[PDB]
Formats: structure tokens, C-alpha cells, sequence
């Protein structure tokens, strides 16, 4: 249940 | 939301060429000149034997980590790509899940030396024998062959930038919510790529590019070989595989 993609997409 | 979500003029297509090439230059991970220069730094027979003696799980873990690092640069490229951040988060994730690996496979041809059939891995150039401990020689040789066919095209960095943008912006990916928006973005990126090939007298490469089915088969084989490894070493995947790698290739 990992969710790194949304973190990467959200980080600015 | 974005100019490239509607019909683009020639001047706007010219601007897209420049933009895609810049987004790629800023996220290419390794510079081509560094990769070219290191071609003479080849693993010794002793070093090759060292990799061959490594356990299957330790080789799988090292490759997953290196692939995860390459994928992180692709996520950044996507983020800098015109129109991508204007798509909805579902579409952004669909496109990256289906496409990140494909972009990595295309990018890898820069790290491949067609003269001796070696690839840049962990500081030096090694042949497919370097990966014998993995126990998926059919997938390794198929990736080597793919890198070999792309290397025959003598791709420029600008060509890789434009082609990978198209690999990623694919309106045929299953699960896209704003399909027409992606279709328009893809069309403008196709025009950008084809304009650049027209402008540099490189339209002869169009019939030589691999079929879309080829990148899909390579990605499917990877997912399949990962499931076979996962059955043999489930705690290795769960404990030591990068979380991003698992999110993309083993459903989390
Ligand atoms: C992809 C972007 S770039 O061209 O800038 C770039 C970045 C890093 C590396 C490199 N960095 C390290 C530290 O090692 C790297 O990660 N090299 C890998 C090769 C393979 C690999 C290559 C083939 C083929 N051809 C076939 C395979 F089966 C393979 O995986 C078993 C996996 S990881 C290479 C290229
Ligand atoms: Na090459």
C-alpha cells in the first residue's frame, strides 16, 4: 500500500 | 488550462520543440558526454565473475534501486513537460505508471555501446553476462537487443527528448479520465517531434522507430519476471525493494 507518486507529483 | 490542449500554430509548435528539449536537458540524469567518455572503462573478467557470484536477490535489489533512481528523473521530466501538470492527478498517475519504465528503456540506449554490446552499470561498462545472477536472461537479452536497435538510429539528445515525451503522453493508456485533453497534447507533441525531424532531415527514422507493441512487451516481461522473483523471495521485495518500484510494478 505504498503511495510515493502522489507525494512526488505534489512536492514543489 | 493549457495552449497544447487545443490546436497549436506553427510558431507554437516551434516553442514546444524548445520546451521539450529543455525539460529533457534539465532531467536527463547522466550527461551524454560523461556516458560517451566512460565507454573505455569496462568491467574486468574478475569484476564480471564478482557480479555473477552475487546472489539472485541482491542483484534484483541493486537493479530495482538503479531503475527507481532513473524513474525519479522521468517523474521530474514529466513534471516539466508542457501540459502534463494541467492534466488531473488520476491521468498523471496513469501516464507515469504505464510510461515511466518505457521512457527509462528508451533513455538507456544513450548508456549502451553498440560497438561491444555493453551498458553503463555501477561505474563501468558490462555486457549482458554481468546480469547472469538475475535468472531472467530472456528479458536481459531482449533489453540489450532493444538498446542495440535504438543505438542503430544514432539518436540525438533532442530526438530522445521529443520521442520520450511522446512515449509518456499516450492517449491510448487504459484508465485515462480526460482522454481528449491527452489526445490533443499527444498530437501537438507528435507535430513537435515530426517538425524537428523535418527541420533536421531526419524523417527517414520514422519508419525505423520500434513498434508501440515492442515497449509494451518489454514492460510486460519485466512485470512477469518480477512476479517469479516475488514468489522466490517475498520478504526481499517487501523489506528491501524501493517503495516507488513496488507502487509501479507490484501494485504497492
Ligand atoms: C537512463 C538514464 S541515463 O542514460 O542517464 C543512465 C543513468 C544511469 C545509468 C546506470 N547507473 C548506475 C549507477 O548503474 C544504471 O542504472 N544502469 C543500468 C542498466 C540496466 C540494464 C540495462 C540493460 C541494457 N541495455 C539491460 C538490463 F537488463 C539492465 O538491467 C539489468 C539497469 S540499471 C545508466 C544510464
Ligand atoms: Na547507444
Amino acid at each position: 500500500k505504498h503511495k510515493i507518486l502522489h507525494r512526488l507529483l505534489q512536492d514543489s | 488550462e493549457n495552449l497544447y490542449f487545443q490546436g497549436a500554430s506553427l510558431t507554437e509548435i516551434e516553442h514546444l520543440v524548445q520546451s521539450v528539449c529543455k525539460s529533457y536537458r534539465e532531467t536527463c540524469q547522466l550527461r551524454l558526454e560523461d556516458l560517451l567518455r566512460q565507454r573505455s572503462n569496462i568491467f574486468s573478467r574478475e569484476e564480471v565473475t564478482g557480479y555473477q557470484r552475487k546472489s539472485m536477490w541482491e542483484m534484483w535489489e541493486r537493479c530495482a534501486h538503479h531503475l527507481t533512481e532513473a524513474i525519479q528523473y522521468v517523474v521530474e521530466f514529466a513534471k516539466r513537460l508542457s501540459g502534463f501538470m494541467e492534466l488531473c492527478q488520476n491521468d498523471q498517475i496513469v501516464l507515469l505508471k504505464a510510461g515511466a519504465m518505457e521512457v527509462v528503456l528508451v533513455r538507456m540506449c544513450r548508456a549502451y555501446n553498440a560497438d561491444n554490446r555493453t551498458v553503463f552499470f555501477e561505474g563501468k561498462y558490462g555486457g549482458m553476462e554481468l546480469f547472469r545472477a538475475l535468472g531472467c536472461s530472456e528479458l536481459i537479452s531482449s533489453i540489450f537487443d532493444f538498446s542495440h536497435s535504438l543505438s542503430a538510429l544514432h539518436f540525438s539528445e533532442d530526438e530522445i527528448a521529443l520521442y520520450t515525451a511522446l512515449v509518456l503522453i499516450n492517449a491510448h493508456r487504459p484508465g485515462l479520465q480526460e482522454k481528449r485533453k491527452v489526445e490533443q497534447l499527444q498530437y501537438n507533441l507528435e507535430l513537435a517531434f515530426h517538425h524537428h525531424l523535418c527541420k533536421t532531415h531526419r524523417q527517414s527514422i520514422l519508419a525505423k522507430l520500434p513498434p508501440k507493441g515492442k515497449l509494451r512487451s518489454l514492460c510486460s516481461q519485466h512485470v512477469e519476471r518480477l512476479q517469479i522473483f516475488q514468489h522466490l523471495h517475498p520478504i526481499v521485495v517487501q523489506a528491501a525493494f524501493p517503495p516507488l518500484y513496488k507502487e509501479l510494478f507490484s501494485g504497492g
